[PDB]
C-alpha cells in the first residue's frame, strides 16, 4: 500500500458544456430542482441565506442587470424563516431563463463551449475586449483542446492575461470577492517559469501547483487576510487528499496538490504554507468549522513550530523562508511524473523540493467543531517529572461554567415509585434485650445523629433531585406533546405530581388536549410530596403487588397525615378523578383546607378512619426522649386503629423504638401484626427516617420483633462524629505531585500551551479531567477535575512522576474541546448504587487495615484494575492476583503493585498464603474468572478453601464480601430494581451476570467447624458518609432506598489470625 | 430614528483585524479626517449588513462605484515612477458602446428610484400636500433625463481621459482600489534614524 | 448536627465574566432561549407580563437608546395574551446584539471583566466621569482580585464612591 | 452507490472455529506467516478498493432518502425498536419520540432538524449493536436494549454511533451508552491503549472498533490487540472486538489468551457485517462465557481469515480504470 | 456623543405629538395643507431645540 | 488610570531608611514643599520599576 494510486482529470474542462448544449443549458423548459439545479439553506440562530447554483452555474459571473432580478432581492423579502421553496424555484428559474449566453452550435463532437469567457463577456455586456471578441466571434469559445480555448483569445487580443473575477458560491452574498483569477498567456513550460519569476515582483499573488485548462493561472488578492483565508481552505483540501492518498485510496482529484504558493505574500500566509506540507493533522472524520479555519491553522502553526525538534523547527523554517519552492512528500512527486509522461505537454509548478524523509512529528488532533472532551488521565507515561512548578488555574465566569452543590436526578419515571422493605427476623425479644437497646436508643437520641450525615441529609434534598425531570413532564404536557398514557399508570400519576389541573381522558388511553390559550401552572410539589405519592403507590402495591393500575377502588379512604400535605393530597386527587367515591383527606399541623389542622395528641373526641392510612408526622424537635417515644407510639396505636393498611413514619427507627412498636401492637391488636420496615425511592437518599407498614392478618405471625435490620441500621450506625464533616474544596493551583489536597475539584483555566502541563499534573489526582475552550478566539482551556481518592491511592506509592504529556501536546490547540455553551458541573456527582457500595467496603477495611500491626503486604484478589487499591496505605507493597489485569512490568515497578496475571487457585494445598498479609476477595467468589456465576456450593468450597489455608497462616487476616440469601426475599417482596434485582432467585447487580447467593448462618456454621476466628461485617453510616463526601458522590435516589438492604446482606467476612 | 440608533449601537467606526473581519467601534462618535490616515474607518461605508437598519445599508449600498481598477500599463513600459509594487487606478466608469441603454445612466436610474421611495415615505410621514410631492419626483425624472444625456460623454470620453492622465509620469500613487469598505492608502515616510519621520 | 457549614462564595464576582467572553456574551450567533438566556411569564388575571433577564444580563442598567428598542414596546402590544415566543425572541435577540461592553481583550487567566462598571458606563453613554474612565482606558475593567477592581476606579477618579 | 432495502445493511455472516487442537508446530508456521503478511503490509490493489468503496458513500444515497421523507413528513408509521426506527435515527440528529405504539410525532410546524453526521464507521458500530441483540436472542423482533443494561461502544471518534443508539433507546429506561477511545469527544471519554491501569469499565455489552497503531513491531500489535480483548472480554459478559490483522495466529492466540484467562474456552466466533466496507479484511470477534464446554475452540483455513491472509503483497501496480476514446 | 441625548428626546416627543395631532386632524376631516404646516412647525421646533 | 491606580497604591511619597533602601508610604496624599525639607521624597521620581 505504498505507492499514490490517483486518476488525473480536469473537472473544470469536463464542467464545460458542448456548445449544442449552451442554448438549453438554462433548463428553459423543466423548472429547476433542489439537489441538482441548486441547493439552499437558511440557517437557524445565524438567521443567513445561503444558496448555491450546480453544473456550469456553479461557476458564474453575475451581470449587474442579472442583480436586478428578483431572485437576488428574495433574501431582503426574509427574515426570519427560510424562503419559501416555490418563490425561490419560480424566481431562479426565471433568472436562469433569462441567461443567454452567445454561442455558435457545430456538428464537431471535439468541442467544448468555454463557459468561463463566455459568461464573463456576459458579465460586462460584451464591452470588455474579450466581450467584444465573444460577440464578433461567438465561435471562439468553441474549443477541442482547452489551452487552445484560452492561447486563441489570447493571440486575437494582443494581451498577455485576463483577470477574471470569482464571485462567492454563495450566491446571495454580494460583497467583495476576496480575489480574481489571471489566465496568463503560457503555453510553453519556459514562458510560465517567466510569468512566476515576473510575479515575486507583484504583490498579494499565488498559484496552484497544477493548472485548470492547463493554462497558467494566478490569484490575486485585495488584502493578506483574503490570501490567508484561501491558503487555509486550501490546506485543508489537500492535508484531506493526501490523507486518502496515504490510504491507498484511488483519488480522482485534478492536481496531486491541492496547496497554493505564495508568489508573494505576508508572513502569515508564508507560515501557512509551511504548516501546510508538514501535513501535521492525524486523520478526522469530524465535521469542522471552516468560517475559522485560518485561525485554526494560524494557532497549529504557532503551536507547532513552539514544541517541534530543533531539526524539525530548521526544516519549518527553511520552507518558511523558501516559500516559492513547493514541498512535497516523494510519493506526490511520483503521481506528478506519472501525469507528465502520459501528457507531456502539461504544465507543473517547476520550483518544487522532495521530501527525502517525512517529518516524524507528533500527529495532532484538531477537533474544531463542538463539545468538550473528557480525558481519562492515564497515572503513569513516557516524559519524566521532575520538580514542576505549581499550575495557577483562572477564576472562571459563571458564564462559561456553573457549580451547583448536588447532581440532580436522571432516572426513569416509574423508577422514583420503588420501595424496598426490610422484614423482622428474630422470633422473641428477652427484657435483657431491650435493656440494652433501650439504652442504645436514649443515648442515640440525647448526643443525636452524626452531623456530616445530617448535612447530606439536608443538602441532597429529593426535591431538587426531582425537579429536572417532573418539570420536563410539564414541559412536554403544556406545549402539547404528551397525549398517550394508561389512566392509573405511574406516567399518569406523575403527570398528576406535574401539572396542577384537571386531566380528564378522551377515551381509555388519550388524555384530552388543553384548550387553546390554555397553559396550566405547574403543580407546586414541597418536598415530602414525591415521597407521599411514592407511599401512595407503595400501599396500592403491598394490597396486591400484581397491579398495573395504582388507582383507588371505588368507595376507598385514604388519610395522609403530617404538616403541609396539601399538594400531595391535591395530587392523589386529581389522579382518581375518574375514580367514583374516593375520600382523601389529610391531617396534621400547619394543614390548609382541605386537610384539617391538628396535632399529636390527636383530640381525644376525634374519630378518623380510613381503608389506608399514611402517617408522615414529624417527631417534635426538642422533647425528652421518653417523651418523643410515647407521642410516636400514640401515633402508631392512631393509624393502626384507624386503618387496616397504615404506613407510619419512624423518625428514630432504634431497634428499641420499632421492636416496642411491635409490642405496643401486639397488646393493642392481641395477635401480632404483620409489620415491615419500608423504605421508599422517593425519600430524601440521605434519611435514616423509615417507614412501617402494619396489617393485621388471618395468620400467626413468626419472628414478629426485628433485630440487626437494615432499616434500623442505618440510624443506629450513625452515631455523633468526631470530626467535623468534609467540605467540597474548589482547587485552583496544581502542585506537582504534592499529596496535600481536601476532597473537591479543579476548575479554572489556563493557556493552552499550558493544557498539557496541567493534564499532566491532574493524574496525580484526577482519574479524569474534562477540558475545553469557549472558541478559536480565547487562548485559555477550562478544566474541571473531580479529585478520586484512589487515583492518590495510586500515584503517591512511589516518589517517580510520569504522564503523557507528549501526548497531551498532541492536543494543542484545536484537540481540548470547544463549547460555547454553560456547563454546569457538581460538587456531588451520581454514581451507581453498587460503586457507592464498593466505596463503602473499601472504607470500611481502610480504617481496619490502618489499625493492624505488622503487615508485610496487602493482597487483592480478582480485584481488577487495582479496584481495591485505595484500601492499601502507601508505603505496604500490594500484590495483585487477576488473569483479567494487565500491567506493563515497568508501571507495576513504578508504584510498587506485584501483577500476577494467573487464576488465583483456590484449591486448599497449592494456595501458598503468605504470612503476615492480608488478603481481599471482595466481591469475587460469587464469579468464575471468566465472569460466569458459581453455584452457592462452590461458593462455600472457596471461603471453607481459603479458611483451610488460613490455619496454618500466622497474623494473616483475610477479608470476603459474599451476597446474602436474606436480600432475596426482601427483594422479592420489594418494587425497586433500578440496579438491583432477583432473576430466578440470584441478585443480578447491573453490568454483572446474576449471581447465587449464601445463607450467613451456614457459613458462620462452617467457620466455625474449621475453627478459625471471624467476624461478620458490613460498611455503616460512617463509612457511607467518607465515601461519599471523600469521592464528591451524592446518593441516587433509588439508590437511597435499595442501599441499605443491599449493604447489610451483603457481608464482609473477617477472618483473621 | 430607529434603524439609526440600531446602526450606531453597532460604531460609527471599525477596523479590519488581521483575519480580515470588521470589528465595529460600538461607539458613537464623530469622524475627522485624522483618522483617514488611521486604522478606522466609516462604518456607513462597511457594507456589513445589520438586521433591522437594512434601510441605512441600502440607502449606503447607493454609493458604491460604478467603475473598474484599471493597471497603468502605459506609465509601467515607460518606467514611470509608482510607488506601488503593482500601479493602478480607478477609472471611475467603463465605456459602454454597444448597448442600446448606459449602464451608468440606468444605475442612475435606479439611485434615483430608491430616493424617491425615501422622500415619498418621508413625505406621507409628514403630510406634504401632493403637489410638492409630484414636483419633487418630477425633478428626480428630470435628473434622470439629464444623466441619460451626459452618460455617454462620462462612461465613453471622459473615461480614457481618466485612462490617459493615469499613465502620466507623475501620477505616481495608488489612489484607490474601488472598494470603500476597506480601501486605505499605502502610507510611505521618509525616516531618519536621527529625527522623526 | 450543631455547628453550621456552608460554603462562602461570591456570586456576584462569579458571575462578571473573564474579558474574551465579553465579545461574545451577547450570544451573537445563537438565538436566546427560555430557562436560560431569559424567563418570561404572563399572569392570567392580572394582565401583567413579566420578562426576567438570566446570566450576566440579570444585573443590566439599560441606555435610554435600550429602552428606545421595541423589545421594551412589545407589552404595549397587547393586553391581554401573552407575548408570542418567537417575538418576544426575535425582539430580545436583536437587542442582545445591540448592546457591546468596551473592553480589552487579554491573555491573562486571572482576569474578570467588571461588568457592573462596563454596563453603567454604556447605560450613560459615557458621559459620567466613569463613563469616560471606561472610554479612555476600557482594561481598568479587567480585574484579578475583585476588590481593586473598584479601587482602581476610585483612585484613578478621586472619588470616594459611586451611586 | 449501494440500492438495498433498509434491514439489509444490519445483516451480518459469522464464521465458526474449525479445529480442536492447536499444536504448537502448527504455531510456529501460522507466526511466521503472520509477521510475515504484517512486515510486508498487504495487497496494495486490495487496499485501493478498500479506500476507494468506503462503505459511508456506499450507503450516502440511502440514509439521506430516509431524512428526506421525513423531513417533508411522508414517513409517520414504523415499529419502536424495528430496523427501520434504527437507521431513522441513523439519518436523523434529533429526538423522535412516538405517540403510541406506532405513529411517529409529526414535526412541529417550521422546524426541520439537520441530517445526522455519519462518519464512515457509524453504520458499522449501529450493524454491530444490531448484531449483539441478535446473537442475544435471534428471533428479536425488537433491537432495543432491556431496562437498566449497558453498552460501551470504543475505538476513535464513536460519537455519533453513541448519539444515534442514545436517541434509538430514549423510551428505554435506564440505559448506559458509554463510548471511548482516542480522540473522543464529550459523551465519549477519550482514552488510548493500553487503558489507564486504574480505569475500570464494565458493562454488559461492548463493541471494540479501536484501530491497531499504523506503525509498530508486530509484537507490539501483538500485545496491544492481546491487550484490547483481555480489557473487553473482562468487561463483558458479551464482547465484539475488531481485529485488524485476522492471521491464523492472531485469532488463535486470542482464543488461547482467552481459554487461560477464563479457564474453560469461551463461546467465539468470527463475524463480519454487512455495513463494513466491502473490501475490508478486518473482521469481527464475539466473545461469550457460557456453561457448555466448547469443542473445536481453534480457527483453521476459516474463511474470515482468509481473506485478510491470502491478501499476500501484489506482484503488480493495480490496474486504473481508463476512459478509452477511439 | 454624535448626537444630544435630550434633542433626541424631544425629537421622541414631538413624534409622539405629531402623531397625536394627526389622528386629531383626521378625527375632524382637516385639509392636508394646514396638517402639513403643523408638521412643518413641529420639524422646525426639532432643529431649533437640536 | 490603571498604572496610576497600581502606581499611587504603592504610595505618592517614600523615605530611605540607613540601609538606603525606599519605603513608600503606601498613601496618596497631595506633597508640598513643606515636605522639601522632611524625610519623604515624591515617589514619581524613585526610578524604582
Ligand atoms: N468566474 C468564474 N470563475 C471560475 C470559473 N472556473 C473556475 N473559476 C475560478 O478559478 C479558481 C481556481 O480554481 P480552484 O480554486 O483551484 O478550484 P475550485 O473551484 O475552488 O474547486 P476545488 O479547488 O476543487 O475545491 C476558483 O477560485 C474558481 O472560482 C468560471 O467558469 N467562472
Ligand atoms: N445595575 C447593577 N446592579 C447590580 C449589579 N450587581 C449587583 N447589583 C445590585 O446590588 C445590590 C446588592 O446586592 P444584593 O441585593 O444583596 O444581592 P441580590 O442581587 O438581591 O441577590 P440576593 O441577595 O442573593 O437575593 C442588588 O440590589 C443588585 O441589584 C450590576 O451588575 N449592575
Amino acid at each position: 500500500m505504498w505507492h499514490y494510486t490517483s486518476i488525473n482529470n480536469d473537472t473544470r474542462v469536463a464542467l464545460d458544456p458542448k456548445p449544442n448544449q449552451i442554448r438549453t443549458i438554462t433548463k428553459p423548459n423543466t423548472v429547476p430542482q433542489l439537489g441538482t439545479d441548486y441547493l439552499y439553506t437558511f440557517n437557524s440562530q445565524r438567521r443567513s441565506h445561503t444558496l448555491r447554483l450546480l453544473g456550469p452555474f456553479q461557476y458564474f459571473n453575475f451581470s449587474e442587470t442579472d442583480r436586478g432580478h428578483p431572485l437576488f432581492r428574495l433574501p431582503l423579502k426574509y427574515p426570519s424563516k427560510a424562503i419559501p421553496a416555490d418563490e425561490l424555484i419560480d424566481n431562479l428559474h426565471s433568472w436562469m431563463r433569462s441567461v443567454h449566453l452567445l454561442h455558435v452550435r457545430s456538428e464537431d463532437n471535439t468541442l467544448r463551449y468555454n463557459w468561463m469567457l463566455g459568461v464573463y463577456a456576459r458579465s460586462t455586456n460584451y464591452t470588455t475586449p474579450v466581450g467584444q471578441l465573444v460577440v464578433n466571434a461567438p465561435a471562439i469559445l468553441n474549443y477541442s483542446n482547452p489551452q487552445d480555448a484560452f492561447n486563441s483569445v489570447f493571440v486575437a487580443l494582443g494581451i498577455d492575461y485576463i483577470d477574471i473575477p470569482i464571485t462567492n458560491s454563495n450566491i446571495f452574498d454580494d460583497s467583495s470577492t476576496p480575489y480574481n483569477v489571471r489566465i496568463w498567456h503560457a503555453p510553453t513550460m519556459t514562458e510560465v517559469n517567466h510569468i512566476l519569476a515576473l510575479m515575486r515582483k507583484s504583490t498579494l499573488v499565488s498559484t496552484h501547483s497544477s493548472w485548470h485548462w492547463n493554462v497558467l493561472h494566478t490569484f490575486h488578492y485585495r488584502s493578506e487576510s483574503d490570501m490567508i483565508d484561501h491558503f487555509a481552505a486550501k490546506i485543508l483540501e489537500d492535508w484531506r487528499q493526501k490523507e486518502k492518498l496515504d490510504k491507498g485510496a484511488l483519488v480522482e482529484a485534478d492536481r496531486v496538490i491541492q496547496r497554493l504558493i505564495p508568489l508573494s505574500s505576508s508572513t502569515y500566509v508564508q507560515r501557512l504554507a509551511a504548516i501546510g506540507a508538514l501535513y501535521p493533522n492525524e486523520f478526522t472524520e469530524n465535521v469542522l468549522d471552516l468560517s475559522r479555519l485560518s485561525t485554526a491553522l494560524l494557532q497549529l502553526s504557532d503551536t507547532y513550530y513552539q514544541h517541534a525538534n530543533d531539526q524539525l523547527r530548521r526544516l519549518y523554517r527553511r520552507m518558511y523562508n523558501d516559500s516559492r519552492t513547493l514541498y512535497m512528500t516523494q510519493r506526490h512527486q511520483e503521481l506528478l511524473l506519472a501525469q507528465i509522461t502520459a501528457d507531456p505537454n502539461i504544465l507543473l509548478y517547476p520550483y518544487t523540493y522532495i521530501f527525502t524523509t517525512i517529518p516524524t512529528s507528533m500527529n495532532y488532533i484538531s477537533n474544531t467543531g463542538q463539545g468538550r472532551i473528557k480525558h481519562s488521565l492515564t497515572v503513569t507515561g513516557a516524559t519524566e517529572h521532575d520538580t514542576v512548578a505549581d499550575i495557577v488555574l483562572g477564576q472562571t465566569g459563571e458564564d462559561v461554567i456553573t457549580i451547583s452543590m448536588v447532581e440532580p436526578m436522571s432516572i426513569a419515571v416509574e423508577d422514583m415509585y420503588g420501595y424496598v422493605l426490610d422484614t423482622p427476623t428474630r422470633d422473641i425479644w428477652p427484657a435483657d434485650e431491650q435493656i440494652e437497646q433501650k439504652g442504645d436508643a436514649v443515648a442515640l437520641y440525647d448526643t443525636k445523629t452524626s452531623r456530616a450525615l445530617g448535612m447530606f441529609n439536608n443538602t441532597v434534598r429529593i426535591d431538587d433531585l426531582l425537579s429536572p425531570l417532573l418539570s420536563l413532564v410539564y414541559r412536554t404536557y403544556i406545549k402539547g406533546d404528551t397525549m398517550t398514557m394508561t389512566q392509573g399508570s405511574l406516567d399518569h400519576l406523575t403527570l398528576c405530581a406535574a401539572v396542577d389541573s384537571d386531566i380528564t381522558f378522551v377515551g381509555n388511553r388519550m388524555i384530552a388536549p388543553l384548550p387553546e390559550g390554555y397553559i396550566p401552572k405547574p403543580m407546586h410539589r414541597n418536598n415530602s410530596t414525591m415521597k407521599m405519592l411514592s407511599l401512595y403507590v407503595a400501599l396500592k402495591k403491598l394490597e396486591n403487588f400484581a397491579t398495573n393500575s395504582y388507582l383507588m377502588a371505588p368507595d376507598t379512604s385514604i388519610i395522609l397525615l403530617g404538616a403541609e400535605r396539601e399538594p400531595a393530597v391535591n395530587i392523589l386527587r386529581r389522579f382518581n378523578r375518574n375514580v367514583s367515591n374516593v375520600r382523601i383527606i389529610g391531617m396534621g399541623d400547619r394543614a390548609v383546607e382541605p386537610n384539617i389542622r391538628v396535632r399529636v395528641p390527636f383530640p381525644i373526641d376525634k374519630n378518623i378512619s380510613a381503608d389506608f392510612i399514611i402517617c408522615d408526622i414529624n417527631s417534635y424537635e426538642d422533647q425528652s426522649f421518653e417523651s418523643m417515644f410515647s407521642e410516636t407510639i400514640s401515633v402508631v396505636t392512631t393509624c393502626a386503629s384507624a386503618a387496616t393498611r397504615a404506613l407510619v413514619k419512624i423518625n428514630h427507627p432504634s431497634e428499641y423504638m420499632i421492636n416496642s412498636v411491635i409490642e405496643r401492637l401486639s397488646q393493642l391488636g392481641g395477635v401480632f401484626y404483620h409489620t415491615a420496615l419500608l423504605k421508599t425511592a422517593s425519600q430524601n437518599p440521605y434519611s435514616y427516617e423509615t417507614y412501617i407498614y402494619i396489617t393485621p392478618i388471618a395468620a400467626a405471625v413468626r419472628f414478629p420483633f426485628y433485630s440487626n435490620s437494615a432499616m434500623i441500621n442505618r440510624y443506629m450506625t450513625a452515631v455523633a462524629d468526631d470530626e467535623m464533616p468534609i467540605i467540597p474544596s474548589i482547587h485552583t493551583v496544581i502542585k506537582g505531585h504534592s499529596n496535600t489536597y481536601s476532597p473537591g475539584l479543579f476548575c479554572g483555566c489556563v493557556d493552552v500551551q499550558s493544557a498539557p502541563l496541567a493534564l499532566s499534573q491532574l493524574k496525580s489526582y484526577c482519574s479524569e479531567a474534562t477540558t475545553w475552550r469557549v472558541d478559536s478566539d480565547d487562548n485559555l482551556v477550562n478544566i474541571i477535575a473531580r479529585i478520586d481518592p484512589a487515583r492518590i491511592a495510586l500515584e503517591f506509592r512511589t516518589r517517580s512522576n510520569t504522564s503523557a504529556y507528549h501526548e497531551y501536546q498532541r492536543y494543542v490547540p484545536n484537540g481540548l474541546g470547544f463549547k460555547v455553551r454553560k456547563t454546569r458541573e457538581f460538587r456531588y456527582m451520581h454514581r451507581e448504587v453498587t460503586f457507592i457500595h464498593k466505596l463503602m467496603m473499601y472504607a470500611l477495611i481502610r480504617e481496619q487495615i490502618s489499625l493492624t500491626e505488622n503487615m508485610t503486604q496487602v493482597v487483592s484478589i480478582g480485584g481488577r484494575n487495582l479496584a481495591d487499591i485505595s484500601v492499601v496505605p502507601l508505603n505496604m507493597k500490594y500484590v495483585v492476583i487477576d488473569p483479567a489485569t494487565r500491567i506493563e512490568t515497568l508501571t507495576q515497578e513504578k508504584k510498587n503493585i506485584e501483577v500476577q496475571s494467573r487464576p488465583f487457585q483456590f484449591d486448599a494445598a497449592n494456595m501458598d498464603l503468605e504470612n503476615n498479609s492480608i488478603y481481599l476477595f471482595i466481591a469475587v467468589i460469587m464469579n468464575e474468572p471468566n465472569g460466569a456465576a458459581t453455584p452457592a456450593r462452590m461458593q462455600m468450597d472457596k471461603i471453607r478453601n481459603v479458611a483451610t489455608a488460613m490455619l496454618t497462616r500466622t497474623n494473616c487476616v483475610a477479608y470476603i464480601s459474599f451476597y446474602e440469601a436474606g436480600i432475596i426475599t426482601r427483594l422479592d417482596q420489594s418494587t425497586a430494581h433500578k440496579t438491583i434485582r432477583v432473576e430466578e432467585g440470584r441478585l443480578k447487580v447491573a453490568n454483572y451476570v446474576p449471581v447465587d447467593t449464601l445463607v450467613e448462618a451456614d457459613v458462620t456454621l462452617m467457620l466455625r467447624d474449621i475453627g478459625i476466628t471471624h467476624e461478620i461485617i458490613r460498611p455503616s453510616t460512617p463509612e457511607l458518609i467518607d465515601a461519599c463526601s471523600n469521592y464528591g458522590i451524592r446518593l441516587g435516589s433509588t439508590g437511597g432506598a435499595v442501599l441499605d438492604v443491599f449493604n447489610h446482606y451483603s457481608p464482609v467476612i473477617k477472618l483473621v489470625r | 430614528p430607529v434603524e439609526y440608533g440600531i446602526f450606531v449601537q453597532r460604531g460609527a467606526t471599525y477596523t479590519i483585524n488581521a483575519a480580515g473581519e470588521f470589528e465595529f467601534s460600538g461607539r458613537n462618535e464623530k469622524w475627522d479626517q485624522a483618522l483617514y490616515l488611521s486604522e478606522h474607518f466609516p462604518a456607513l461605508f462597511s457594507d456589513v449588513p445589520l438586521a433591522g437598519a437594512n434601510t441605512i445599508i441600502a440607502i449606503m449600498r447607493l454609493f458604491t462605484p460604478q467603475g473598474f481598477l484599471r493597471t497603468d500599463d502605459l506609465a509601467i513600459a515607460a518606467n514611470f515612477p509608482r510607488a506601488s509594487r503593482n500601479p493602478q487606478t480607478y477609472i471611475p466608469y467603463t465605456n459602454q458602446r454597444g448597448t442600446v441603454t448606459n449602464e451608468f445612466a440606468s444605475r442612475f436610474r435606479t439611485i434615483v428610484a430608491t430616493l424617491a421611495n425615501v422622500v415619498n415615505e418621508r413625505a406621507v410621514q409628514d403630510d406634504m400636500q401632493k403637489a410638492t410631492r409630484s414636483c419633487t419626483k418630477q425633478w428626480l425624472r428630470h435628473l434622470e433625463t439629464q444623466f441619460d444625456n451626459i452618460a455617454v460623454a462620462h462612461t465613453d470620453h471622459l473615461s480614457v481621459v481618466y485612462a490617459t492622465m493615469s499613465n502620466f509620469m507623475l501620477n505616481f500613487t495608488n489612489n484607490f482600489s474601488g472598494n470603500h469598505a476597506t480601501f486605505k492608502p499605502d502610507q510611505y515616510v521618509i525616516t531618519s534614524p536621527e529625527g522623526s519621520y
